[PDB]
């Protein structure tokens, strides 16, 4: 760590992923915080090299800034800023977007003893809040306009007894796009995942049980391929989706 | 992220954004060097554009260079493969394989794009005969997609070296097209 | 909103605009006139002593202004009833 | 299994034939018939999502399902013989929601091998008529846009929207 | 039989969806549909009392247990039917208002100045409070831990440091930080994007 590009390649990266998946990622929670502590100190860096160029302007009549080696640096910085925040954006506002969609399915995996998913690691604590009070309030809707007349025995939101299901959950075999990066750094020695195959560079492994098949992804080819059997690999940076 | 579709699709301008997220090769017209203000950039390294020296050759990345050539005080050089031979090596390369996409840097149609609008001057080339050389390559690329959209199915493709937004604009038929052929075959089992 | 400083310093605005424009136009609210702004000179000066230096006062004094806007629905120009605001904000209190 | 989903709400409502295999007074608003009692071996058109349930809870059911009349002999046969050219909207505009319910009710492999072909073919022609983006400076679109089925028709708006977004940004000048 | 109403409430979903598809700039939802809704509330009552009348005549002993079970099983299926076209209307307008809520730029919507999108009138009363509280959801989103990004913000990436802009509407001199905009009507400006943001997503400006 310790390096400002490679926190910009890492939130790059996920928002890449965030994007084209059907799930609802785990939360990088030391990256945004290092994010957002460097844009507070940023910007407040651009406000005081502002405000010291204005204050001497106004007390004896001095020239502007003298244009040569002046000007474009501070552009720059704004320019940067404005890019760097509308990426965050990004990505807050579609992972709030995903939040909205599976609100029952996030409820029942919190009421849920026995599951090692919580929504502590899952979810941001602005995103507690915002689950916590969207689910009140349309509750209180649908609970004011409609489900008021029904009868005791189906008077719930959530019912996985009933005729159809009504809590959605992710299409865990949805088709995307992925790229076969590789090892993450390095040492392709290191990696056990990595087998050789015949004149070409080593390939991963991968097994369809449904259609019970074995599939090689070879390294530096694109792949369309179910996202059920590739989860392993992008949790470890192995494939990127593109 | 919500409206205008952008559920599960990137638009033509996010595609753009991240071309531009990437170095490129300059000229300064300008000496930046520190004698014997300053850049402090956040995402980008600032080592080269802090110690810069006219006449001599550098890299940054891209919006920059597109900053500074809105200014006069850039000149960026075109990649090797904008050229008229290395064009026409992959266009034979194309024609005799018909069944390989050639090796094209992932972002050529953006980057071609891009430098034909603002960096119209820095060609060596002229840049009609270019021009028309992009649409050869593009036609025959249309053509093998074409042929390959036909061996469809429910297990996985393989698209080696085919480019981002020729992935883009494909996207949404072909995943929905194997998610249906793979729902039909879930169900019989 | 307190009283008893050494004076009334006479200022003027654009020294004052860009901490009125970050806490209104940026995050919530918009639409400083420069009527409204210089009008917002007075009572900003009346407590000046020592202060655009100092720590919460005058962010504190931006956030009252725009309670009234979030409680009353008024509109988004600020007029010269700026002071006409402050007075109900001292009759609040 | 959407619950939300509108479409599969409105595919869910069809009437398919089936007929009682018990005799039971109360009945006969589904024959439209309120006082009249239903008798035994009776031959009613019921929506799918009664039709489904009445024929899993009796063991002998209440009720039994029968063949529809959109997969018979004739429509597979039309199918096999030209894909393109059919007329799917005119047989059902559901035909594909249904046909995947059919196949998971009853485990049939000759339609899923019918189905995915049929799918497999059309595509092409949808991308055809998808990527065909007019220049300013046909009768074969409108004639085949008014044969596709309801789950076409979406499959059809994103990939020329799509093409369209691609194009407008390629020549913007 | 008894669901064939709400089938038709159901087309009527689809043909808003079309508009909120077929959508170039925001659109307005059309008219509450209460009288069909009450329609289904007074069938699924009918259904109701048929229950329980069931469950009476049943519990004197005139009836076999068998052929109680059928009509039981029409009728809670019948309210169930009733209870998915319901809701799935439900959770289509409530959609379409969550987006209209975002794409305010957060603020209160119809309380205070509104884009003129939408009329009073369309909401039904549940809808108007749904709507009060989610905007005061974003709003207590807003002033979280996110300050310096604009979580209400535009969503298309910044590419164009200066743009060149013509105002719509005619207004007074605006202070901006570090100088002002004088906006008389039919004048063109030559400033760098960031700046007039706000303005173009109010409409008091045009062209990027």
């Amino acid at each position: 760590y310790v390096s400002p590009q490679q926190d910009f390649s890492d939130l790059m990266k996920s928002w890449k992923n965030e994007r084209c998946s059907p799930e609802l990622l785990p939360y990088p929670h030391q990256l945004m915080k290092r994010l957002l502590n460097r844009i507070s100190m940023q910007s407040q860096l651009i406000e005081n090299i502002s405000m010291g160029f204005l204050d001497m302007q106004n007390a004896s009549n001095a020239n502007p800034p003298m244009p040569n080696e002046s000007k474009l640096p501070l552009l720059c910085m704004e320019t940067e800023l404005e890019r760097l925040k509308f990426v965050i954006r990004s990505y807050i506002r579609c992972r709030l977007s995903k939040i909205d969609k599976f609100s029952l399915y996030l409820r029942q995996l919190n009421e849920d003893e026995n599951s090692l998913i919580s929504l502590t690691d899952l979810l941001s604590k602005d995103e507690i809040k915002y689950h916590d009070t969207h689910s009140l309030i349309w509750l209180k809707l649908v609970n004011d306009s409609i489900l008021k007349y029904m009868p005791e025995e189906l008077q719930a939101i959530n019912d996985t007894e009933g005729s159809v299901n009504m809590i959605d959950e992710p299409d865990w075999n949805k088709f995307v796009f992925i790229h076969v990066n590789g090892p993450p750094d390095g040492k392709w020695n290191e990696d056990p995942l990595l087998q050789e195959n015949e004149f070409g560079k080593p390939c991963y492994t991968v097994t369809i049980p449904d259609l019970k098949e074995e599939v090689e992804l070879t390294i530096g080819s694109i792949y369309v391929m179910r996202y059920e059997v590739i989860r392993d690999l992008l949790r470890d940076d192995k494939v990127a989706l593109i | 992220s919500l409206p205008a579709h952008l559920q599960q699709t990137f638009s033509p301008e996010e595609i753009q954004f991240i071309v531009e997220n990437e170095p490129i090769k300059i000229f300064p017209r300008i000496t930046t060097r520190q004698k014997i203000t300053r850049w402090q950039l956040i995402t980008t390294d600032d080592k080269a554009l802090n110690n810069m020296v006219a006449m001599r050759s550098t890299e940054v990345v891209l919006w920059i260079a597109l900053l500074l050539k809105q200014q006069s005080k850039c000149s960026i050089v075109a990649p090797q493969w904008l050229t008229t031979k290395e064009l026409d090596r992959k266009i034979q390369y194309e024609k005799t394989h018909p069944d390989r996409f050639s090796e094209l840097p992932w972002n050529w149609l953006v980057l071609a794009r891009i430098l034909f609008n603002k960096a119209k001057d820095d060609f060596h080339d002229p840049i009609h005969e270019l021009r028309g050389k992009i649409q050869d390559l593009r036609e025959i690329r249309q053509i093998k997609v074409l042929k390959g959209l036909k061996y469809l199915n429910e297990s996985h493709l393989q698209l080696d070296n085919l480019s981002l937004l020729e992935i883009n604009e494909l996207r949404p038929f072909i995943t929905e097209i194997m998610d249906k052929l793979r729902e039909i075959h879930t169900a019989s089992l | 909103f307190g009283s008893g400083n050494v004076l009334p310093v006479k200022i003027q605005p654009p020294l004052l605009r860009p901490l009125a424009y970050r806490v209104l136009s940026r995050k919530y609210g918009l639409s400083i006139k420069s009527d409204g702004l210089s009008a917002l000179a007075e009572f900003v000066g009346t407590n000046i002593g020592a202060n655009w230096r100092q720590g919460p006062a005058t962010i504190k004094f931006l956030e009252q202004f725009a309670a009234v806007w979030k409680q009353q629905e008024r509109g988004l120009f600020i007029d010269q009833s700026g002071v006409k605001e402050v007075i109900q904000e001292m009759k609040e209190r | 299994m959407g619950y939300y989903d509108i479409d599969d709400v409105l595919a869910d409502g069809t009437e398919f034939p089936c007929k009682f295999q018990y005799d039971i007074p109360g009945l006969g608003y589904l024959e439209n018939n309120p006082g009249r009692p239903i008798t035994k071996n009776t031959k009613l058109s019921l929506p799918l999502w009664l039709a489904r349930i009445l024929a899993i809870v009796g063991p002998v059911p209440f009720v039994e399902l029968l063949p529809p009349d959109m997969f018979s002999t004739k429509v597979m046969n039309a199918i096999k013989t030209d894909p393109v050219a059919l007329d799917l909207h005119s047989i059902n505009s559901h035909f594909f929601s249904l046909a995947i319910k059919w196949i998971m009710l009853f485990s049939e492999k000759e339609l899923a091998n019918v189905v995915s072909e049929l799918l497999l073919q059309r595509a092409q022609e949808l991308n055809h008529h998808a990527s065909s983006l007019s220049i300013d400076l046909n009768i074969a679109t409108s004639t085949f846009l008014l044969k596709l089925e309801e789950m076409e028709k979406e499959i059809y708006k994103k990939s020329h929207e799509s093409y369209k977004d691609t194009k407008r940004w390629m020549f913007k000048k | 039989m008894y669901g064939d109403l709400g089938n038709k409430l159901v087309l009527e979903a689809k043909r808003t969806k079309q508009l909120y598809a077929r959508s170039n700039q925001d659109v307005n939802l059309p008219m509450y549909h209460e009288d069909i809704i009450r329609n289904i509330l007074k069938e699924v009552s009918n259904l109701r009392k048929n229950t329980e009348y069931l469950k009476e005549q049943q519990q004197l002993g005139m009836l076999d247990d068998k052929v109680a079970k059928c009509q039981y099983f029409v009728t809670l299926l019948c309210m169930e039917r009733n209870k998915r076209c319901l809701l799935a209307y439900q959770r289509l307008r409530t959609d379409i208002l969550d987006s209209m809520a975002w794409n305010n730029n957060g603020l209160d919507l119809m309380s205070s100045i509104t884009f003129s999108q939408q009329d009073t009138n369309n909401l039904s009363h549940q809808e108007q409070e749904y709507l009060k509280e989610y905007c005061d959801l974003i709003t207590d989103l807003k002033s979280g831990d996110l300050v310096d990004i604009d979580l209400s913000g535009s969503l298309v990436p910044p590419s164009d440091v200066f743009i060149d802009v013509r105002v719509l509407k005619d207004a007074g001199e605006i202070q901006t930080e570090y100088g002002v905009f004088n906006l008389i009507k039919d004048s063109q400006f030559f400033v760098r994007q960031s700046d007039v943001e706000r303005l173009i997503q109010q409409g008091y400006l045009q062209k990027i």
